DNA sequence: GTACAGAACATTTTGTCCGTCGA
DNA sequence: TCGACGGACAAAATGTTCTGTAC
C-alpha cells in the first residue's frame, strides 16, 4: 500500500490536490472560508505559529498565512543569528505610572522619557550582545546608538503596540497605555500618530517575529556619519550579514521563489520609511527638549544623547542608508 | 561620558 | 468598568475565585473536567484578549490558573439630503482575463476616476447651499478638493468592503498586495491605504463620512479669498455643526463626543498632506514622457489648471487644528 | 473509472441565558 | 435581595461526506 500523502499546511493526511496545493479536507474548506468570509484574523503569538493536526484550530491568522505560503489560490540545535537576537531581546519594563492620579501631558511625557531612558540602557546591553557590534570601534558604537536610538525605540514600541493592542493603542508599558482619552490630550496626538504608523505598517504587513528581530538589528545599522565610520569596512560586512539574515527569515515565512522578493521589497521599503518616522519623531522631541516653557523631564542618559545630536542633524553630517531610492 | 561608561563596563 | 482578569472582556462576576467574564468561567470549568492536552502553537505567552481568547486554549488555561482559578420624520435633516445625493458606485471596466500591468491599471483607474470626477460635480451641484455660491467659486472648490474627495470616497469604500489592508477602487478593480508591488504602484497606493486605515482605526459612521466629505469639498480656498467668502464661511460652519450632530448620534458622553470631534477633525486636516503627496505623483506621471499613461480629458483639464495654482501658492488649505 | 470543487450535513469548540440555592 | 454555580441552550468555528463534472 502507498505511503500516505501529507497536507503541505497541517501535516495531516491529504485528501488530494486542492486549490493547486496537496491539502487535506479540513484545510481546503478553511481556505475557501477565509477568502470568501472576509476576516481580519489576528495572531495571539508572533505570526509564526506551528500549524499541525493538533494546532490547526489554534491560529487562523497563521493557518490562513500558511495556505498562501504553500501556494493556494482560486536537528535544529545549531544556533542561527536570529535565534541569538530572540534570546537577547530586552525585557518589558514598567513605566511606574500612578494610575490612581489624574492624567496630564506633563506627567505622561515625563514618565515616558524617564522610562525611555531605562529602555535605552537595555538597548545598549542589547547592542553589545549583537554578534560583531563590540568588534567595531568605541566611537562607532557610540555613534550608531546616538543616531539610531529613536529607530530602535519606535520600532520596538510599534511591535509591542501591534501585538498587545491589535495596533489600536500605543503600548509604552503594561501600566502606561496611551488610550483614545490620553491621545486627545494637549501636544499628544501628533507625536502618537507617528509611533502608530510603525504599528499600523507592521499590522498591514503581518511581520513575523524573526523578520522583526532582523529589521530591528538593521535599524541600529541604518544611520552613519556622512563621511563614514572609524571601522567602516567592518560596518559594511556586519550590515550585509543582517540583510542576508533578513532574507533567510523571509525564506521560511514565504516558502516561494517570487513571493520571497515581493516580501523583501515591502520589509526593506518599511525600513526606509523608518527614517522619515524618526525624522518627524526627533523634530518634536528636540523642539520639546529646547522648549523651556513646556519644561518636561528627560533623564540624565537621554538628555546627553539629545544635546549631542541636535547640531549633527542640522549639520547634514548624517548619511541615512536606503534600500530602494538610493 | 555617561553613554561611554555604559559601553566600557562589562 | 469591571474587567476579566483573563480575557479583559467585561467581567460578569467572581467566578471560581477570580473576577472573570462568563465565557472564561465555563472555559475554565470545561478545561479542568475535560482532561485535555492543550498544546500551544507559539511560545506559551500568547495574548489572551476578547478577540484572541478562542485562539490559544493552552495559554488561556494557563492564564486562568495564574489569576488564581480553582474548584413624523417628514422634515428632512441636512445629513438625510447628503445620503440621497451620494454618488453610485461605478465600474472600471477592467478585463481580468489579461495579465496585469502598471500602465493598464493606472490608465483604467484614470478613466474611471474621470467619470467619478463628473459624478462629484453633480453631487456638489446638489449640496445644500453649495449651488448658492458664486459659479467661479463652485468650480474653484471642486478643482481644489478633487483628489481629497476621490481619496476619501475610495478610502471609505476600502474600509467598508473589507478593512484597511487593500484598495477597493471599483467592484471589478481591487488593488491587492501582488498588484501593489507592480512598478511605480506601491508609493501611490500607500497614501490611499492610509485613508482607509484611519477610517478603520476610528470606526467612522456613514452619517459621519457624509459630513466629512462635504467638509473636504469646503477644505481648500483661494489665498486671495473666495468671491462668496461671506456665504462660504457660513456654509462651512453649518457642516461642521452637522458633523457634530452625527457624532452625537453615537456614544453620547460629553468628553467622548469632544474627543471624537478632535480625532475626526484631525483626519480632515491630515487629508491635506495625503492629497499633497497623492498629487506630487499624479503630476509627475501626467508630465512623464516614458510611462505614457493616458488620463481622461475630464481629469487632464483639472491637472493642467492645478499645477500652476500649486506653484504660485494661491491655495489656502483650511485647518481645524492649526498646530 | 479517478480526482476535484462546492454544497450539505456533521462535529467540535466556545459563549449565553436561567433556575437553584446559600448568604 | 444578591451573587455564584452549573445545566441547558445557542452561536461560532471547524471538519466530513455526497454530488456534479471534467478527464
Ligand atoms: C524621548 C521621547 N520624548 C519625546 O519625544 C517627547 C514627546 F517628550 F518630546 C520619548 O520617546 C520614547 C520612545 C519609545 C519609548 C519610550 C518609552 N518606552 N518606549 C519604548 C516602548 C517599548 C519598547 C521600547 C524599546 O526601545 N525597547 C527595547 C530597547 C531596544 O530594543 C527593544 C521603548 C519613550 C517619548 C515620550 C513621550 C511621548 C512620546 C515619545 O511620543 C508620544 C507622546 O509621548
Ligand atoms: C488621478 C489618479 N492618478 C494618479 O495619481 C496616477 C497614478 F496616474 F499618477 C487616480 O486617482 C483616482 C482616485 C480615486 C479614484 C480613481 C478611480 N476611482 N476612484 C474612486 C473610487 C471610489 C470613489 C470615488 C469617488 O470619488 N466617489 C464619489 C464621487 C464624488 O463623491 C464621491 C473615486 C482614481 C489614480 C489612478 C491610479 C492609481 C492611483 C490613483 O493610486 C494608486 C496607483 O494607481
Ligand atoms: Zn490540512
Ligand atoms: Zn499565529
Ligand atoms: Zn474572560
Ligand atoms: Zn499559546
Amino acid at each position: 500500500g502507498p505511503p500516505p500523502k501529507l497536507c503541505l499546511v497541517c501535516s495531516d493526511e491529504a485528501s488530494g490536490c486542492h486549490y493547486g496545493v496537496l491539502t487535506c479536507g479540513s484545510c481546503k474548506v478553511f481556505f475557501k472560508r477565509a477568502v470568501e468570509g472576509q476576516h481580519n484574523y489576528l495572531c495571539a503569538g508572533r505570526n509564526d505559529c506551528i500549524i499541525d493536526k493538533i494546532r490547526r484550530k489554534n491560529c487562523p491568522a497563521c493557518r490562513y498565512r500558511k495556505c498562501l505560503q504553500a501556494g493556494m489560490n482560486l536537528p535544529q540545535l545549531t544556533p542561527t543569528l536570529v535565534s541569538l537576537l530572540e534570546v537577547i531581546e530586552p525585557e518589558v519594563l514598567y513605566a511606574g505610572y500612578d494610575s490612581s492620579v489624574p492624567d496630564s501631558t506633563w506627567r505622561i511625557m515625563t514618565t515616558l522619557n524617564m522610562l525611555g531612558g531605562r529602555q535605552m540602557i537595555a538597548a545598549v546591553k542589547w547592542a553589545k550582545a549583537i554578534p560583531g557590534f563590540r568588534n567595531l570601534h568605541l566611537d562607532d558604537q557610540m555613534t550608531l546608538l546616538q543616531y539610531s536610538w529613536m529607530s530602535l525605540m519606535a520600532f520596538a514600541l510599534g511591535w509591542r503596540s501591534y501585538r498587545q493592542s491589535s495596533a489600536n493603542l500605543l503600548c509604552f508599558a503594561p501600566d502606561l497605555i496611551i488610550n483614545e482619552q490620553r491621545m486627545t490630550l494637549p501636544d499628544m496626538y501628533d507625536q502618537c500618530k507617528h509611533m502608530l504608523y510603525v504599528s499600523s505598517e507592521l499590522h498591514r504587513l503581518q511581520v513575523s517575529y524573526e523578520e522583526y528581530l532582523c529589521m530591528k538589528t538593521l535599524l541600529l545599522l541604518s544611520s552613519v556619519p556622512k563621511d563614514g565610520l572609524k571601522s567602516q569596512e567592518l560596518f559594511d560586512e556586519i550590515r550585509m550579514t543582517y540583510i542576508k539574515e533578513l532574507g533567510k527569515a523571509i525564506v521560511k515565512r514565504e516558502g516561494n521563489s517570487s513571493q520571497n522578493w515581493q516580501r523583501f521589497y515591502q520589509l526593506t521599503k518599511l525600513l526606509d520609511s523608518m527614517h522619515e518616522v524618526v525624522e518627524n519623531l526627533l523634530n518634536y522631541c528636540f523642539q520639546t527638549f529646547l522648549d523651556k516653557t513646556m519644561s518636561i523631564e528627560f533623564p540624565e542618559m537621554l538628555a546627553e544623547i539629545i544635546t549631542n545630536q541636535i547640531p549633527k542633524y542640522s549639520n547634514g553630517n548624517i548619511k541615512k542608508l536606503l534600500f530602494h531610492q538610493k | 561620558s555617561l553613554l561611554k561608561k555604559l559601553l566600557l563596563a562589562p
